[PDB]
């Protein structure tokens, strides 16, 4: 069935006036708003939200009230925190009950600046989920390009729930994910500068994890017929695959086992691990776990073997 | 503060005031001075946001004759994770000093992420004393931070000289910031540590060491406290 | 006043020089505090070289001695012999790396084959005692000759880390330093010094048409 | 690199290369070459001392010492120059029949210059 | 003939009316108009522009004008293009039909010589030459202190005519000199960090016949006999000589030998084409071309000599 039998489209450019690209938005939440109120769970998609800022500056511009920031007016926050306020799952005013939401996925977009600009500004305080550009990532080609460092999800507590009742091992998994990502940031930070003559194993492993989860874990086309919706039990599965590989390296090296020999001993370990992610998601959740299974066992034995 | 400054002045009661991100406060007080013809200040800001911020924090301490007493902890966010903005600048030459809660420290998976490093008590000589808390508390702070601070520099030279070349302080501290920021700091969000509670799960942590070791503590206190 | 990198002044460049500096203030820390330990193991290996050296001569005039007493025993000069003898190695240098405060520092090892024996069967008995002597003697020089080959790679990495060190501190932070103080100083200041003059032009000029419509 | 029995040249004392090569010295089976180059005090020409130090620490390739027997008095310079690097030679200046005092060793006069 | 015959002079010191610097500028141009008129190939000099620029700036203040790059009128730019706008080779109204020439030739006085004021990048983008000074080079008395590496000319192609007429391998030996001086700016500038040491004979040589240039062939003292005015002849001459000198340095040092010992031993060499500046001009094209063609042979015999 075409999306757009589940979608209507707002299209203003930059030609339409300044009061149309103000007004745009607006329009786009109340039809997600009266859509929500029948029990949909509506998505919005408001792309360059940075231009509706423009429109507010420029017509304040044109009134001539006194702007803040360099620019912008004052009243930005207030704007920007009622026009997401307006999201949320929410039970519909009359009879019958109903449960509606209206998620907003709103891009900004920089200006020269990342996030000194008055709108990024606003959105972190306001905005629950952000999900930063990285520039030196795509400035290598790295896409999905986001920052895994200044980006952050306060839903992560809430999600809890979810996460008992289908993945429970999603949340400290998550966690160790990015445990491994800070810790190998900062000493890529502290190596660069020096040299990796001197770290130990565990500064490798955690290194070469971390490098391994950047290339084939948080790195999708998002063109191909695999990965380019990644459902969630794919994603956690790889989750606790990578976790897997990271932390039987870790207690391998915790034994006489040289890493610089494990690694070679365990490239196809090491490949097969990195090729998880070119799983068909469309076969169905059955045999591609069980893929998955296979492949943490085939993981866990061949380490227990190369450990010896 | 005003409810805060009526219950402790004048129902002698101590009072606790929290008050919660005041980054969204600096930004009202942005838009309403903007809202008025008024020419911004530094970083957009109004030019007498520290006179309000004064006027805010002020409401705190005790008095000459009433019994009560103000604490205050206002909380802020920090817009560009720098003490140079207007707001943790203005917040810090008014208040006295600080509680840093880190960022890499709350990535990985310590809470509550605290950063004893760059964060003091400027009166915290004051609450600590005999009939005040416990004898040993001062010490073992002072131990705990001089402790901590050498195990973090060792744990930044591990990646430069290797854990071979370290001395055994440096063995001591890497094992004392492991068990430091995993069960000290690491504190359960329902979990009520009292103060003399704190004090032995920090002596029975810093009992790592021998007693020769620690320095930043009177052997008066070593000799009272560290065989139990 | 110092010097400047030539760059367009922008608090994007501003945030890059910032992190910059404190990049090379936490480098600056890290590397004197390495040389620190560089320099306290060199001074170890080169006291170890001035004792080693200092007892090579005795070490070597006694293994001098026990081989004119092999000669004295056999009586004839035995060296020629002992050098158109000789066909293959039989004590050998093992070269492998160490990891001396994580410099890479090569050291030799000794491959005692007594399999080869080559020179060990002429002569009287007493070849064969100042052979096991030389021997002892040879392991002693080649151990301190180990030292010294880790003395000169230490001496010249502690060499170049401190002359980068040195470099750094003098040169890199003390133009990125006033390249901050620059871009703030004059750009930033003269830049919100004008916006201030604009908005204030605008100001007189809106307040005095409204004083006079009043 | 590749590990090889260390050199000998020994001019001032051929007492010293014999002591040596008594220990252990290896000889080239295919191109006839030795590791050892006795050399007899007043017989052996400067140019021919600097020619052998070229051709075993320059020339030969391999992970060896190389003893010089406090013959490098006459060629001081030429021991300086190839002391600049530590492979694929090393360097040494054992006792000969004259005594060698650390004064004119290479290696003790840098390290006393680091002092 | 005395040389003012050929010359007229307009004023303005800096305490005598500011609103008369525009009037001298617009006076002295239209005069060069006039000359130019008449068919000779007059050439204008202004002191300094940045003087008109304040005096329009500090016109612009008085009249309460909105103010561009601080404090100037907005104007500026386009009253610099018009102004420069009326130089050029151009034949004159009327008959008989004559050629004349304008060639302004005016200096800018950035305020603490940072050339990103608005005075200097407005003059930039209009004039075809640029000749931007150097305050560290003026200020060890090396004059006329030029900043070869941000002066450039757009008339060196328009140019190569009257170079294939007169001195063939002008253009040439300008860019060999163009990119020895850049070699050796780029050696110098790691130089300073990593040590003269590890510095390839090749490099050493650039670096010593670029030092060589910036000492006697880019300084021209000027205020003496020798350097007052140096003939286009006598110029081509010495880069001719230096050129030749890198390339013979060059090339006896690739042939086998090396810097450092022949620098010492070709030390005479060096010498007299260091003094090679001090030949005078008034000695004669004929003779100075003779006393070149002499140096250049001996510098070859005594590099042939080296060579061995």
């Amino acid at each position: 069935e075409p999306i757009m039998k589940r979608t209507t489209l707002v299209a203003n450019t930059s030609n339409m006036p300044v009061a149309a690209r103000e007004a745009s938005i607006y329009t786009g939440i109340t039809l997600a708003e009266y859509f929500r109120d029948q029990g949909k769970n509506v998505s919005m998609i408001a792309d360059s939200s940075s231009r509706w800022a423009e429109a507010l500056r420029e017509i304040s511009g044109r009134l001539g009230e006194m702007p803040a920031d360099q620019g912008f007016p004052a009243y930005l926050g207030a704007k920007l925190a009622s026009f997401y306020e307006r999201a949320g799952k929410a039970v519909a005013l009359g009879s019958p009950d109903r449960t509606g939401s209206v998620s907003i996925v709103a891009a900004v977009s920089p200006a020269g600046g990342d996030f000194s600009d008055p709108v990024t500004t606003a959105t972190l305080g306001i905005t629950q989920v952000f999900w930063g550009l990285d520039k030196k990532l795509a400035q290598r080609k790295h896409f999905p390009s986001i920052n895994t460092s200044v980006s952050y999800s306060k839903y992560t507590n809430v999600l809890n729930k979810f996460y008992d009742s289908n993945y429970p091992e999603f949340p400290v998994l998550r966690d160790r994910m990015k445990e491994i990502l800070s810790n190998a940031e900062e000493l890529e930070q502290v190596v660069q500068l020096v040299g990796k003559s001197a770290l130990s194993d565990s500064d490798k492993i955690t290194l070469d994890v971390a490098t391994l989860i950047k290339e084939d874990f948080l790195q999708q086309n998002g063109y191909s017929t695999y990965d380019a919706f990644c459902p969630i039990w794919k994603t956690f599965d790889m989750m606790r695959a990578f976790i897997s590989y990271h932390d039987e390296a870790q207690k391998a090296v915790a034994n006489g086992a040289n890493w610089s020999k494990l690694a070679d001993s365990t490239g196809d370990v090491k490949h097969a691990v990195s090729s998880s992610k070119f799983f068909e998601p469309s076969r169905g959740e059955k045999e591609v776990h069980g893929e998955f299974e296979k492949l943490l066992s085939t993981m866990q034995e061949r380490f227990a073997e190369s450990t010896d | 503060l005003t409810t805060a400054e009526y219950l402790a002045y004048q129902t002698e009661r101590h009072v606790l005031t929290i008050l919660t991100d005041m980054s969204s406060y600096a930004d009202a007080l942005r838009e309403v001075s903007a809202a008025r013809e008024e020419v911004p200040g530094r970083r957009g800001y109004p030019g007498y946001m520290y006179t309000d911020l004064s006027t805010i924090y002020e409401r705190a301490g005790r008095v000459e004759g009433r019994n009560g007493s103000i604490t205050q902890i206002p909380i802020l966010t920090m817009p560009n994770d720098d003490i140079t903005h207007p707001i943790p600048d203005l917040t810090g030459y008014i208040t006295e000093g600080q509680i840093f809660v880190d960022r890499q420290l709350h990535n990985k998976g310590i809470y509550p992420p605290i950063n004893v490093l760059p964060s003091l008590s400027r009166l915290m000589k004051s609450a600590i004393g005999e009939g005040m808390t416990r004898k040993d508390h001062g010490d073992v702070s002072n131990q705990l931070y001089a402790k901590y601070a050498i195990g973090k520099d060792a744990a930044a030279m591990k990646a430069v000289v290797g854990e071979e070349a370290l001395s055994i302080e440096d063995k001591l501290s890497l094992e004392f910031l492991e068990k430091f920021e995993k069960t000290f700091i690491t504190q359960g969000a329902y979990e009520d540590r009292t103060v003399f509670e704190s004090l032995d799960q920090a002596w029975s942590l810093l009992r790592i060491y021998p007693k020769e070791m620690l320095n930043r503590i009177s052997p008066k206190i070593l000799d009272e406290f560290y065989d139990r | 006043s110092g010097n400047r990198e030539q760059v367009f002044p922008t608090r994007m460049t501003l945030g890059l020089m910032k992190t910059k500096l404190k990049g090379a203030n936490q480098g600056y820390s890290l590397l004197k505090r390495k040389s620190e330990a560089l320099t306290k193991r060199f001074r170890d290996i080169t006291k170890r070289i001035d004792d080693a050296k200092q007892k090579m001569g005795r070490v070597m005039q006694t293994a001098a001695f026990s081989l004119a007493e092999v000669s004295y025993a056999t009586g004839e000069n035995i060296g020629y012999q002992v050098q158109e003898s000789v066909s293959t190695a039989r004590f050998k240098v093992r070269a492998r790396q160490e990891n001396v405060s994580g410099v890479y520092l090569s050291q030799f090892e000794s491959y005692i084959d007594p399999e080869i024996n080559d020179f060990r069967l002429t002569g009287l008995g007493r070849g064969g005692q100042q052979v096991q002597r030389a021997k002892e003697i040879y392991s002693r020089a080649v151990e301190t000759l180990v030292e010294l080959a880790s003395l000169q790679t230490a001496f010249i990495i502690l060499d170049e880390v401190i002359k980068v060190t040195n470099r750094r501190v003098n040169a890199i932070e003390h133009v990125i330093i006033p390249r901050t103080e620059n871009t703030i100083a004059y750009i930033n200041s003269e830049l919100d010094e004008l916006d201030r003059e604009e908005f204030y032009r605008l100001k007189k000029v809106q307040e005095k048409k409204q004083n006079e419509t009043a | 690199a590749e590990k090889r029995t260390l050199i000998a040249v020994i001019a001032d004392e051929d007492t010293t290369t014999g002591l040596l090569l008594a220990g252990i010295g290896q000889i080239t089976p295919e191109t006839q070459e030795k590791n050892f180059f006795v050399y007899q005090e007043g017989k052996t020409t400067k140019e021919e001392i600097t020619d052998k130090f070229n051709h075993f620490t320059e020339e030969r390739d391999d992970i060896a010492i190389l003893l010089i027997n406090q013959h490098i008095a006459e060629n001081i310079r030429a021991r300086v120059d190839s002391f600049t690097n530590a492979f694929p030679a090393i360097l040494e200046i054992p006792s000969k029949d004259h005594p060698y005092d650390p004064e004119k060793d290479s290696v003790l006069k840098r390290v006393r210059k680091l002092f």
